[PDB]
């Protein structure tokens, strides 16, 4: 009474409907000129003018 | 490791007063000749 164990697990089968499918989510986080940028896409540089 | 000190003798927590400590650069942001 008034006592709920919370630890449980999500139901994974693979016969399950789309509903109960498990889907892996990777959010991706990020800061905005916090710090110098060290992750950059291949962007080739150029020269200063 | 977990051995005492034998001659160490506890103090009472005085307080002491600062002046300018506490000041600093906020992030990599410059400024110069300005009052932000
Ligand atoms: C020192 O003695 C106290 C009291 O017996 C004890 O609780 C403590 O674990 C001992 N070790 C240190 C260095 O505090």
């Amino acid at each position: 009474f008034n006592c709920y164990f919370p630890l449980q697990s999500y139901g994974f089968q693979p016969t399950n409907g789309v509903g109960y499918q498990p889907y892996r989510v990777v959010v991706l986080s990020f800061e905005l000129l916090h710090a110098p940028a060290t992750v950059c896409g291949p962007k080739k540089s150029t020269n200063l003018v | 490791q977990c051995v005492n000190l034998t001659t160490r003798t506890q103090l009472p927590p005085a307080y002491t007063n600062s002046f300018t400590r506490g000041v600093y650069y906020p992030d990599k942001v410059f400024r110069s000749s300005v009052l932000h």
